[PDB]
RNA sequence: CUACGCAGUA
RNA sequence: GGCACUGCGUAG
């Protein structure tokens, strides 16, 4: 029957099923079904399950059992098999030992090695010296890596002599130093991993050093409790007075960073304030069993809730529009967007949605291949460091995050800090780390979901330090047209259409795609935005020693991987995600896009079986891309630069951070070179630990229909001038309900009422052109109830309701 | 100018307000109890703080944790010295039952001291 | 169409019941609430109106 | 180009 | 009472 094989020969190469005691099924097969999951064809991981008493037979006829944010449950599943994986190292430790002293020189593939942990093969060994014979263990490991966090494989260690039915182990309670410990753990299960592994990614030779060390702590940070994560604070006397002050973090996977300038002024003042140590260390002990995250502190005497009030309500428009025969029964335009309101409890609610973050794994030579992939879409930008004088702030009236909110915004704390001072702080963060306190705070918007939404405003010393960091790069490729990322593109004037056309650029049988991202600001694996945070920070080769691009990636990790959470007035700890309050929200996601998506290439180009292919050019390119892959140590920048242009002209990509519009070439994704929609939701199972649903995502056949949604914008060929023009409406309801339902009673009413239909009326005109006639209707609509708000309040106004002034906004003039 | 002293005085005063907040008689003990000086935050406020707030959702996890009047957590002894409801007002150790439940506003915010 | 104008009303009425100083009570408040937003998602007319004078009737006990 | 207010998008 | 981007609005 159909066997997945690790394949790498003459002729084929790849991670492929095949046609071709010992039990039923090998470590292999479970490694496939577990990474490239359709829940169509569940089969050999259903018998897998069950044979090994991980569930029973009922378990599989409950729906939605695969799903981990609707059935979380399946994580126990899956644990079960974790010991038995367990085992699997143990025993295969022993092997590469017995053949180190055989003098065996051989490669070690997944596709031998039963379920019982048993090798029972021994072909591809060559004899040599006794006591000398090295293994080839790099695809084994690799391949196996995300199945030992989705498993948790490691539990075992948390228990004494490492025996599940034996009770804990008791780590002290002041033990943060763990590398010893991380040490053991690398000794007995990676023993001949021969690359280098530092516990401390201090002591990491570049950036890829950090991602494969960080990669090794995150599975050993598991076994640790998590009381010793955090900043590690010390006593010290300033002024005659002892303060308590953090002087180093540990990270789950940085493991200890020690500051350098430890030393027992208005920075100093901010980087006392804005450390937790001093807040945690005088607040009262919580526990908060509103949630399974961990609690830290409770900051005053009080929990408060917080409720989100329901929004206002338009009678003078919904009245106008019910005379003009708008909302009638069985209309095809109706209100789906509404205001909700929420109870107290729903801040710590939405709060309680980390718990879908968990700690994955990623696979590490298939990380560094795609991080050295993902860098090429890059190279088009500058960036680097600035000066305080140089950096460009949109806003100072916002807030300065906790607990500088209590003295005023971030427009005092700019004009206080000189720009000697905050280059001063800047040259601090690059040597320090600077723990800091966020705020989420319940967000009050129209939404078609009653789930609420939280904003996490961060600290103003985060937020100086990284404008300063990364400004440079962020308005380089906010300021760039015609590439992969799309973000600072204005959608009027002709931009969806140039858009388009780029995105149409030379492909074959093009076809388009797009899928959505569940929980993706929760669920994000902390190593892929650890990635992110790297790739960004690769401009700052000229500016930056490697200490300080270090430090600086610790500052990032500390200040929005691993923050700390003020919410309801109580301190928890973040499992991690990002925060949507970050300066770098957008980008990072958008490199963490482009990462899944050359993921997902990656992933059928590999597993497609090779043999079937029918180009030559193809079939070399996957074998150059196998042994370039888990079997080349150093970049192979001459096979980046043809694996990109090859994913240029058959994957031509359109991301702003969480949309994606994919125009591939139907024939090869239909052959497997190219991924399709089962690709990328198998990589988010096996590395964004969710489950992307069939509804979510959407294909098209015709081009001329254009994408189905992207930025929440629907796309029509139109006529104008005698070309045909790809133009973007929105949905009706979404309007109507904006013009219905205002934020507050001050929008009521007034002049500002104007301007506000005006800028409904600039982004609804398209529909005009839809071909359904209450869409074309609703900009009509828009356009009558202005010009009786003109004739309420009251000859250059009289351009707001004429329909030249938005026939104007789409065409490519300006 | 004015503004960036005014905010200098207060930073350093509500630093100083949580340093009289803070007490050094579990802190130095365990600060000298570690051999390098150094101590994660966390393990602060589950060493020395004297008052513990637990925040109980539904009638089941009061009675797995804090039943009785005295309880214990984090390796030591507390004793309930107030419970109150959502609405910030006093509820009686009496007044949590199975039958009264449906009449208390959860959550219910229990505070307690050190023993 | 009554599903409209009575999604509307019933907005108002979670207003009005907003600035009467009701979401002090957390249970009153924690009622009217998943009221409203029941109201708002549903798709059944009459569902609609029953929930609509159930939280009219919360508004008429004070 | 600056200040302010609003709207849309993630 | 959060970031980034685009677009309008009244003042030079
Ligand atoms: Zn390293
Ligand atoms: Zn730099």
């Amino acid at each position: 029957v159909y066997r997945a094989f690790d394949i790498y020969n003459d002729k084929v190469a790849g991670f492929a099923k095949f046609l071709k005691r010992l039990t039923k099924y090998t470590m292999a097969d479970l490694v496939y079904a577990l990474r490239h999951f359709d829940e169509g064809n569940c089969d050999t991981l259903k018998e897998i399950l069950v044979t090994y008493n991980c569930c029973d037979d009922d378990y599989f006829n409950k729906k939605d059992w695969y799903d981990f944010v609707e059935n979380p449950d399946i994580l126990r599943v899956y644990a079960n098999l974790g010991e038995r994986v367990r085992q699997a190292l143990l025993k295969t430790v022993q092997f590469c030992d017995a053949m180190r002293n055989a003098g065996i020189v051989g490669v070690l593939t997944l596709d031998n090695q039963d379920l019982n942990g048993n090798w029972y093969d021994f072909g591809d060994f060559i004899q040599t010296t006794p006591g000398s014979g090295v293994p080839v263990v790099d695809s084994y490991y690799s391949l196996l890596m995300p199945i030992l966090t989705l498993t948790r494989a490691l539990t075992a260690e948390s228990h004494v002599d490492t025996d599940l039915t034996k009770p804990y182990i008791k780590w002290d309670l002041l033990k943060y130093d763990f590398t010893e410990e991380r040490l053991k753990l690398f000794d007995r299960y990676f023993k001949y991993w021969d690359q280098t592994y530092h516990p401390n990614c201090v002591n990491c030779l570049d950036d890829r050093c950090i991602l494969h060390c960080a990669n090794f702590n995150v599975l050993f940070s598991t076994v640790f409790p998590p009381t010793s994560f955090g900043p590690l604070v010390r006593k010290i006397f300033v002024d005659g007075v002892p303060f308590v002050v953090s002087t180093g973090y540990h990270f789950r996977e940085l493991g200890v960073v020690h500051n350098q300038d430890v030393n027992l002024s208005f920075k100093e003042l901010l980087v006392y304030a804005a450390d937790p140590a001093m807040h945690a260390a005088s607040g009262n002990l919580l526990l908060d069993k509103r949630t399974t995250c961990f609690s830290v502190a409770a900051l005053t005497n009080n929990v408060a809730f917080q409720t989100v009030k329901p929004g206002n309500f338009n009678k003078d428009f919904y009245d106008f529009a019910v005379s003009k025969g708008f909302f009638k029964e069985g209309s095809s335009v109706e209100l789906k967007h509404f205001f909700f309101a929420q109870d107290g409890n729903a801040a710590i609610s939405d709060y309680d949605y980390y718990r879908y973050n968990l700690p994955t794994m990623c696979d590490i030579r298939q990380l560094l291949f795609v991080v050295e992939v993902v860098d090429k879409y890059f190279d088009c930008y500058d960036g680097g460091c600035i000066n305080a004088n140089q950096v460009i702030v949109n806003n100072l009236d916002k807030s300065a995050g906790f607990p500088f909110n209590k003295w005023g915004k971030a427009r005092l704390y700019y004009d206080s800090m000189s720009y000697e001072d905050q280059d001063a702080l800047f040259a601090y963060t690059k040597r320090n780390v600077i723990p800091t306190i966020t705020q989420m705070n319940l967000k009050y918007a129209i939404s078609a979901k009653n789930r609420a939404r939280t904003v996490a405003g961060v600290s103003i010393c985060s937020t100086m330090t990284n404008r300063q960091f990364h400004q440079k790069l962020l308005k380089s490729i906010a300021a760039t047209r015609g590439a992969t990322v799309v973000i600072g593109t204005s959608k009027f004037y002709g931009g969806w259409h140039n858009m388009l056309k780029t995105v149409y650029s030379d492909v074959e049988n093009p076809h388009l795609m797009g899928w959505d991202y569940p929980k993706c600001d929760r669920a994000m694996p902390n190593m892929l935005r650890i990635m992110a945070s790297l790739v960004l920070a690769r401009k700052h080769t000229t500016c930056c020693s490697l200490s300080h691009r270090f430090y600086r990636l610790a500052n990032e990790c500390a200040q929005v991987l691993s923050e700390m959470v003020m919410c309801g007035g109580s301190l928890y700890v973040k499992p991690g995600g990002t925060s949507s309050g970050d300066a770098t929200t957008a980008y990072a996601n958008s490199v963490f896009n482009i990462c899944q998506a050359v993921t997902a290439n990656v992933n059928a180009l590999l597993s497609t079986d090779g043999n079937k292919i029918a180009d030559k050019y193809v079939r070399n390119l996957q074998h150059r891309l196998y042994e370039c892959l888990y079997r080349n140590r150093d970049v192979d920048t001459d096979f980046v630069n043809e694996f990109y242009a090859y994913l240029r002209k058959h994957f031509s990509m359109m991301i702003l951070s969480d949309d994606a519009v994919v125009c591939f070439n139907s024939t090869y994704a239909s052959q497997g070179l190219v991924a399709s929609i089962k690709n990328f939701k198998s990589v988010l199972y096996y590395q964004n630990n969710v489950f992307m649903s069939e509804a979510k995502c959407w294909t098209e056949t015709d081009l001329t229909k254009g994408p189905h949604e992207f930025c929440s914008q629907h796309t029509m060929l139109v006529k104008q001038g005698d070309d045909y023009v790809y133009l973007p409406y929105p949905d009706p309801s979404r309007i109507l309900g904006a013009g219905c339902f205002v934020d507050d009673i001050v929008k009521t009413d007034g002049t500002l009422m104007i301007e506000r239909f005006v800028s409904l009326a600039i982004d609804a005109y398209p529909l005009t052109k839809h071909p359904n006639q209450e869409y074309a209707d609703v900009f009509h609509l828009y356009l009558q109830y202005i010009r009786k708000l003109h004739d309420e309040l009251t000859d250059n106004t009289s351009r707001y309701w004429e329909p030249e002034f938005y026939e104007a906004m789409y065409t490519p003039h300006t | 100018e004015d503004k960036r002293a005014k905010v200098t005085s207060a930073m350093q005063t509500m630093l100083f307000t949580m340093l009289r907040k803070l007490d050094n008689d579990a802190l130095n003990n365990i600060i000298n109890n570690a051999r390098d000086g150094c101590v994660p935050l966390n393990i602060i406020p589950l060493t020395t703080a004297a008052k513990l707030m637990v925040v109980i959702p539904d009638y089941n996890t009061y009675k797995n944790t804090c039943d009785g009047t005295t309880f214990t957590y984090a390796s030591a002894l507390w004793e309930i010295q107030q419970v109150v409801d959502a609405d910030s007002k006093i509820v009686q150790l009496s007044e949590i039952s199975m039958d009264n439940s449906p009449n208390l506003a959860w959550p219910l915010i229990v505070t307690a001291l050190r023993a | 169409s009554k599903m409209s104008d009575v999604k509307c009303t019933s907005v108002v009425l979670l207003s009005v019941l907003q600035q009467l100083r009701v979401e002090s009570s957390s249970k009153l408040w924690a009622q009217c609430v998943q009221l409203h937003n029941d109201i708002l998602l549903a798709k059944d007319t009459t569902e609609a109106f029953e929930k609509m004078v159930s939280l009219l009737s919360v508004l008429l006990s004070m």
